RNA sequence: GGCGCAUAAAGAUGAGACGCGUUUUAGAGCUAUGCUGUUUUGAAAAAAACAGCAUAGCAAGUUAAAAUAAGGCUAGUCCGUUAUCAACUUGAAAAAGUGGCACCGAGUCGGUGCUU
């Protein structure tokens, strides 16, 4: 009926999304609505998953030689296919502070290798 | 010392700035507390407040009836059980607990494991006999033995937990539910609103061919087939697709701009549905509420579709046959997988985690993620035939419990509810006495009007009793008192008028409020008659004819039947030019035809004395739903209507509200006419004017008769007065800070009062700023313009919306590829020398619209006059504006600008209309705004009546601060630091005492208050300019910001120099020192120390994250219950510190378990948080923490600011994270280079200033260099990201031969790495850089603390270290 | 800026109901081999499974129960995510109260003098 503002920013967002890649049939995923809420960006990704940005932590003023770590946390992807292309339509929450895990070296040719259609935020 | 406060209000910012008489901020040393040796901080007297967006209380709403939805679900199954108890005590001992325990783990679980039927072969038994819940049901209907109590419990608990929706009302007879019956309302509505095209549905066959067995489209296209054919994409085929569940794109039945895409089945459907109905006219709104409710009779009769075997189950037999289907598509579809593809089953059934079956019932995947993915691989199969036209009609491998059985009215749970109660009832005497107790179980829906069933403790319910006991659904017709919870819910739910509070608006659609809108736009509609050369407004009984004539013949009257009707057939006229309607009458009286339709008699609705029956039905039909209370508040007007209209009338239903009250429309009367607003509306005389003007009119008593009603308004209170204002509540968030921020700073001046508040406020945007959004409706105009004129453009030379942001070019394709002033060809390759015209000149008015803006050769093409150019230009290229016009391409504004020198020139009037659309103020908001800050700091009063108004609250527009900022280089550029909100206050502060000391004599037009009423009629000269020192005019060139100029350049040429110094006329005191204050002001614009402070909250919200996560080994999640521990249960995740609080105590640290002094950072969760403010150190007890010290606790919100050893600012955020607190601050030639730069082909002025401004830019190249210079200078500071400062700065020595506006941009993109709060990750050219994130939170606890006030003028600064 | 038709747009709060979704348990998973597992004839292994754990192959797979913020006291078929919120001094709480000023300058505010 009345929709949250987690899925009212998304709402915005797909919506900036439809209108300039080109038409099409088959909008939605639209998503689950409890995993909207839990999610701090929707990427937009062209032919791929949004392979997870990431970043570094500096630990008590001695951070080491270049330990990254993956700050982002895919947490569902879902496709829609734009009469060519699959664009990865993919709600994407941050990770916390005491679980970041340490990412290996092709990820980091990963987040260069994307190409970020749209990011939008939503809390 | 007098002194003002500017104010800048926005959503997530608030803007303070001081100024004095010299214009110079202040500089006042402050005392600090804590216990730091700091003792005094100078600081500037400017700044901002930084909070994060004030949300709305529709998602608490949202929560909360949530909550009461599975309340009184629960407490529906509890009545169930405590009928059943007694006799299931007799048949089973535990049963109803171990329904209870189901939940739990065969440890925790102290009974035994399987619910129904206690042992072990009984359970594998009962789902071997029935495999889901309605093979149960489809068998308790259909039988006639008994059957077992607790499996006719769970059949009947399944019946009245999930029990259907109640929006049909009555029972299901076929004019609500048989899709024939509603296909032929839709035609019926669908020829009651056109009846021009009307279409025609005699042969249709609308329930075997939209209900039948096909896929969807097929579906669609076979109706278009029946009838003689609007389209697959017209308004009714686009509607019937709607209706079926697949997306219409209705952008070209209605010829929107924007691509506006409807799904039915979506969950955001009918938001999407009403900003759809914002550009198309709420005329509609019926046509789209009678293609849903036919949509779920469709979908009704797709679900149901056992009709043969019609005995009393036909949801259950169903859903049976829907799982015998899917069972025998199941074996076909695995033994085909296992015949024709090896691989690939281990993938599709095993799977559990890729889309696949295992996926669909096992993991987590929708139906039509499985169906996206299993249609390639059932395509590439050697024999699979109806397999997928049971895809593409979406019934392959259905579940039973999906997403469409939101359309299962409750009466069919009624019907095989109502059997289940009637087949047992033989067996068990216990159901033949409380049958009907069931049934009032299951169809009882509290209504709208009795809210919630409270006992006086809630703080939303209107209950109020006839009784006193609990209400249960049994007794709530003798409980509740109906009638005065109805009057209760009629004042709770009707709403306040704006303009005239203490009154009740009317009904959206009151027929009083449909005369008065009809007469809204009749009020602006003028007629030419032939030879006349005048146009006239309509008179009094000539709008009297023309409402009884055809707005009471027909609904929707155009331009043509008024025409036809009126001037062709009663005036006579063979043509006569309509000039304020463009196709249709916008207004339109839909009530009036309703009514007429329904109750079937024109003579009783054109009685006057109706009005009050009329609007007592039109508001019981708005308010209430619900069948009784309008059926009891329409007995009586039973006296009126024969019995059958009575049934028919009763169904009519409303919703919203109009903008206005009765009081106000018909209300209130002028005291030399005693004329309403619809007498004046109807007989003006001669000069007929519009509602806004009846009540913007000082000489009329309508404004003043409003604010007889605005002092009543008013709280004593501040919260309640914010609370009463119109808005976001991230819009009074605001407005409440920068009141808090009023007060604080006049305790800072000395406890003084200011001389002036400035006000400006420009927020609560959804325009996505105008960059994609327009560009649509651009073209759009331009492609309709070239369909209504006939000469290709696009033919020769088309332009997609990818480059028409540039201005020049959209000016292009308006004139036709022409030009307005010779007649030329423009000539494209060479348009980069073709400078931009204004009309009305930047001498007269700041304008950069297209409604001003001209595209022409020369720069004098135009003429020599000031005004709009000659009378040759004009007559001559009249030939070709006529032509121009009426194609729509440009404004009847822009029109009458260039037919303003026809008629003489620029009128008294015209120049008093372009000083209003420049000085005052037309949003609500911002006099409210300024209507608090006068109000409660203007409160002397005296021994007369009036307030003396010492503190003058001043209201500005933005365009005032908009142009001091460009027109004198003050360029903003946000994505440097947040010192923009308060440079934009400063300003604010500049352009308000500036206007008000050179302009005392406009007061009477933007400061808030009762002034004089001499308007503008001698202030500006009715010639040229003025003797010196005696003008009686202000100036006479219109524009009012020239004064802080040097040179006037008008349209031709001149340097119409204005003095240096600026001067007041009426008291020969300085304004404006053209030498110095632009010093000044450039000067306050490089401070280097602005008071950005970030509103530290306490974090209010949500426990955690609310997506339930499986079983896990963890201890980081939280349990759902307090006996559902997380590692055999599973629960929530991350919750919600609200405040990290500090502990200076002992743990049990080493083997020896010693008490070491240690200090940590707690984090205390929101769940926890009651908990802990009852006992603090009781719970730090309770954790781990020994000798807890109550006095050395001290609380730290989200955005507590520290500050660390070199002046490093880290406020925090998390339990161990921190943020950037640090601004940069950067000098305003660096900004201004960065703004020139990054704005290098967009200037939108003439070459001469933008060549200066170009040069500019490309001198000072050195300026990147020294900007990444002092980038790094800062970073190596108070940032600390040494791999980050590196990588960016071998990006920049890359490309450092790149041009000028790429670069800009990009160093702009690079400020990322120093704004305020998280770390974030930025695009410079090509290295994307990862981000840092400051975890380290034992640097923290060794450092400065800064308890910043709510302006952050006053620092309590509390050291840590100091501590134990 | 986005004055977008010189007019100025429309704003929040609130009541009801369904539908899913998510989580755990219940829907005895079977066969084969390997390991832990106990006897027989025991003078040590040799096998008669009885259970538990791995790896393959098969068997189905749709449903239900519970929960849907922890919970709270006022015990309601109510309430619990909106506004509010810097310290410090009073006050139970609401609420009230607390901080000197000119000038020269500026790198996140400094300095001088005056006054206390």
């Amino acid at each position: 009926m009345t929709l949250t503002r987690a899925q009212k920013k998304y709402a915005e967002a797909m919506h900036e999304f439809i209108n300039m890649v080109d038409d099409f049939e088959e909008s939605t995923p639209d998503f689950a609505k409890e995993v909207l809420h839990d999610s701090d960006y929707v990427v937009i990704t062209k032919n791929e998953k949004y392979a997870v940005a990431l970043c570094s932590l500096s630990t008590d003023e001695c951070e080491y030689d270049t330990n990254l770590y993956l700050d982002e946390k895919l947490v569902d992807y879902s496709t829609v296919d734009v009469n060519g292309v699959t664009y990865y339509i993919n709600i994407v929450e941050t990770n916390d502070i005491d679980d970041l895990e340490i990412a290996t070296d092709e990820d980091e040719m990963k987040s260069g290798n994307q190409e970020i259609i749209l990011k939008s935020e939503l809390k | 010392k007098k002194y003002s406060i500017g104010l800048d209000i926005g959503t997530n910012s608030v803007g303070w700035a001081v100024i004095t008489d010299d214009y110079k901020v202040p500089s006042k040393k402050f005392k600090v507390l804590g216990n730091t040796d700091r003792h005094s901080i100078k600081k500037n007297l400017i700044g901002a407040l930084l909070f994060d967006s004030g949300e709305t209380a529709e998602a608490t709403r949202l929560k909360r009836t949530a909550r009461r939805r599975y309340t009184r679900r629960k407490n529906r199954i509890c009545y169930l059980q405590e009928i059943f108890s007694n006799e299931m005590a007799k048949v089973d001992d535990s049963f109803f607990h171990r329904l209870e325990e189901s939940f739990l783990v065969e440890e925790d679980k102290k009974h035994e494991r399987h619910p129904i039927f206690g042992n072990i072969v009984d359970e594998v038994a009962y789902h071997e006999k029935y495999p889901t819940i309605y093979h149960l049901r489809k068998k308790l209907v259909d039988s006639t033995d008994k059957a077992d109590l607790r499996l006719i419990y769970l059949a009947l608990a399944h019946m009245i937990k999930f029990r259907g929706h109640f929006l049909i009302e009555g029972d299901l007879n076929p004019d609500n539910s048989d899709v024939d019956k509603l296909f032929i309302q839709l035609v019926q509505t669908y020829n009651q609103l056109f009846e021009e095209n009307p279409i025609n549905a005699s042969g249709v066959d609308a329930k075997a061919i939209l209900s039948a067995r096909l896929s969807k489209s097929r579906r669609l296209e076979n109706l278009i087939a029946q009838l003689p054919g609007e389209k697959k994409n017209g308004l009714f085929g686009n509607l019937i697709a709607l209706s079926l569940g697949l997306t219409p794109n209705f952008k070209s039945n209605f010829d929107l701009a924007e691509d506006a895409k409807l799904q039915l089945s979506k969950d955001t459907y009918d938001d999407d549905l009403d900003n759809l109905l914002a550009q198309i006219g709420d005329q509609y709104a019926d046509l789209f509420l009678a293609a849903k409710n036919l949509s779920d009779a469709i979908l009704l009769s797709d679900i149901l579709r056992v009709n043969t075997e019609i005995t009393k189950a036909p949801l259950s037999a169903s859903m049976i046959k829907r799982y015998d289907e899917h069972h025998q598509d199941l074996t076909l579809l695995k033994a085909l997988v296992r015949q024709q593809l090896p691989e690939k089953y281990k993938e599709i059934f095993f799977d559990q985690s890729k889309n696949g079956y295992a996926g669909y019932i096992d993991g987590g995947a929708s139906q039509e993620e499985f169906y996206k993915f299993i249609k390639p691989i059932l395509e590439k199969m050697d024999g699979t035939e109806e397999l997928l036209v049971k895809l593409n009609r979406e019934d392959l491998l259905r579940k039973q419990r999906t997403f469409d059985n939101g359309s299962i009215p409750h009466q069919i749970h009624l019907g095989e509810l109502h059997a289940i109660l009637r087949r047992q009832e033989d067996f068990y005497p216990f159901l033949k006495d409380n049958r009907e107790k069931i049934e009032k179980i299951l169809t009882f829906r509290i209504p709208y009007y009795v809210g919630p069933l409270a006992r006086g403790n809630s703080r939303f319910a209107w209950m109020t009793r006839k009784s006193e006991e609990t209400i249960t659904p049994w007794n709530f017709e003798e409980v509740v008192d109906k009638g005065a919870s109805a009057q209760s819910f009629i004042e709770r739910m009707t709403n306040f008028d704006k303009n005239l509070p203490n009154e009740k608006v009317l009904p959206k659609h009151s027929l009083l409020y449909e005369y008065f809108t009809v007469y809204n736009e009749l009020t602006k509609v003028k007629y030419v008659t032939e030879g006349m050369r005048k146009p006239a407004f309509l008179s009094g009984e000539q709008k009297k004819a023309i409402v009884d004539l055809l707005f009471k013949t027909n609904r929707k009257v155009t331009v043509k039947q008024l025409k036809e009707d009126y001037f062709k057939k009663i005036e006579c006229f063979d043509s006569v030019e309509i000039s304020g309607v463009e196709d249709r009458f916008n207004a339109s009286l839909g009530t009036y035809h309703d009514l007429l339709k329904i109750i079937k008699d024109k003579d009783f609705l054109d009685n006057e004395e109706n009005e009050d029956i009329l609007e007592d039905i039109v508001l019981t039909l708005t308010l209430f739903e619900d069948r009784e209370m309008i059926e009891e508040r329409l007995k009586t007007y039973a006296h009126l209507f024969d019995d059958k209209v009575m049934k028919q009338l009763k169904r009519r239903r409303y919703t919203g509200w109009g903008r206005l009250s009765r009081k106000l429309i018909n209300g209130i009367r002028d005291k030399q006419s005693g004329k309403t607003i619809l007498d004046f509306l109807k007989s003006d005389g001669f000069a007929n004017r519009n509602f806004m003007q009846l009540i913007h009119d000082d000489s009329l008593t309508f404004k003043e008769d409003i604010q007889k009603a605005q002092v009543s308004g008013q709280g004593d209170s501040l919260h309640e007065h914010i609370a009463n204002l119109a808005g976001s509540p991230a819009i009074k968030k605001g407005i409440l800070q920068t009141v808090k921020v009023v007060d604080e700073l006049v305790k800072v001046m000395g406890r003084h009062k200011p001389e002036n508040i400035v006000i400006e406020m420009a927020r609560e945007n959804q325009t996505t700023q105008k960059g994609q959004k327009n560009s649509r409706e651009r073209m759009k105009r331009i492609e309709e313009g070239i369909k209504e004129l006939g000469s290709q453009i696009l033919k020769e030379h088309p332009v997609e919306n990818t480059q028409l942001q540039n201005e020049k070019l959209y000016l292009y394709y308006l004139q036709n590829g022409r030009d307005m002033y010779v007649d030329q060809e423009l000539d494209i390759n060479r348009l980069s020398d073709y400078d931009v015209d204004h009309i009305v000149p930047q001498s007269f008015l700041k304008d950069d619209s297209i409604d001003n803006k001209v595209l022409t050769r020369s720069d004098k093409n135009r003429g020599k006059s000031d005004n709009v150019p000659s009378e040759e230009v004009v007559k001559k290229m009249k030939n070709y504006w006529r032509q121009l016009l009426n194609a729509k391409l440009i404004t009847q504004r822009k029109f009458d600008n260039l037919t303003k020198a026809e008629r003489g020139g620029l009128s008294e009037l015209d120049k008093a209309g372009f000083i209003k659309r420049q000085l005052v103020e037309t949003r609500q908001i911002t006099k409210h705004v300024a209507q608090i800050l006068d109000s409660r700091m203007n409160t002397k009063y005296d021994e007369n009546d009036k307030l003396i108004r010492e503190v003058k609250v001043i209201t500005l527009k933005s365009k005032l601060v908009s142009d001091f900022r460009k027109d004198f280089q003050f360029y903003k550029v946000r994505e440097i630091n947040n010192y923009h909100h308060a440079h934009d206050a400063y300003l604010n502060a500049v352009v308000g005492t500036a206007l008000i000391k050179k302009y005392p004599k406009l007061e009477s037009e933007f400061v808030y208050g009762d002034y004089k009423v001499y308007d503008v009629r001698k202030m500006i000269a009715k010639s040229e300019q003025e003797i010196g020192k005696a003008t009686a005019k202000y100036f006479f060139y219109s524009n009012i910001m020239n004064f802080f100029k040097t040179e006037i350049t008008l349209a031709n040429g001149e340097i119409r120099k204005r003095p240096l110094i600026e001067t007041n006329g009426e008291t020969g005191e300085i304004v404006w020192d053209k030498g110095r204050d632009f010093a000044t002001v450039r000067k306050v614009l490089s401070m280097p120390q602005v008071n950005i402070v970030k509103k530290t909250e306490v974090q209010t919200g949500g426990f955690s994250k609310e997506s339930i996560l499986p079983k896990r080994n963890s201890d980081k999640l939280i349990a759902r219950k307090k006996d559902w521990d997380p590692k055999k249960y599973g629960g929530f995740d991350s919750p919600t510190v609200a405040y990290s609080v500090l502990v200076v105590a002992k743990v049990e640290k080493g083997k020896s378990k010693k008490l070491k002094s240690v200090k940590e950072l707690l984090g205390i969760t929101i769940m926890e948080r009651s908990s802990f403010e009852k006992n603090p150190i009781d719970f730090l007890e309770a954790k781990g923490y020994k000798e807890v010290k109550k006095d050395l606790i001290i609380k730290l919100p989200k955005y507590s600011l520290f500050e660390l050893e070199n002046g490093r600012k880290r406020m925090l955020a998390s339990a161990g994270e921190l943020q950037k607190g640090n601004e940069l601050a950067l000098p305003s030639k660096y900004v201004n280079f960065l703004y020139l730069a990054s704005h290098y082909e967009k200037l939108k002025g003439s070459p001469e200033d933008n060549e200066q401004k170009q040069l500019f830019v490309e001198q000072h190249k050195h300026y990147l260099d020294e900007i990444i210079e002092q980038i790094s200078e800062f970073s190596k500071r108070v940032i600390l990201a040494d791999a980050n400062l590196d990588k960016v700065l071998s990006a920049y020595n890359k490309h450092r031969d790149k041009p000028i506006r790429e670069q800009a941009e990009n160093i702009i993109h690079l400020f990322t790495l120093t704004n305020l709060g998280a770390p974030a990750a930025f695009k410079y050219f090509d290295t994307t850089i990862d981000r840092k994130r400051y975890t380290s939170t034992k640097e923290v606890l060794d450092a400065t603390l800064i308890h910043q006030s709510i302006t952050g003028l006053y620092e309590t600064r509390i050291d840590l270290s100091q501590l134990g």
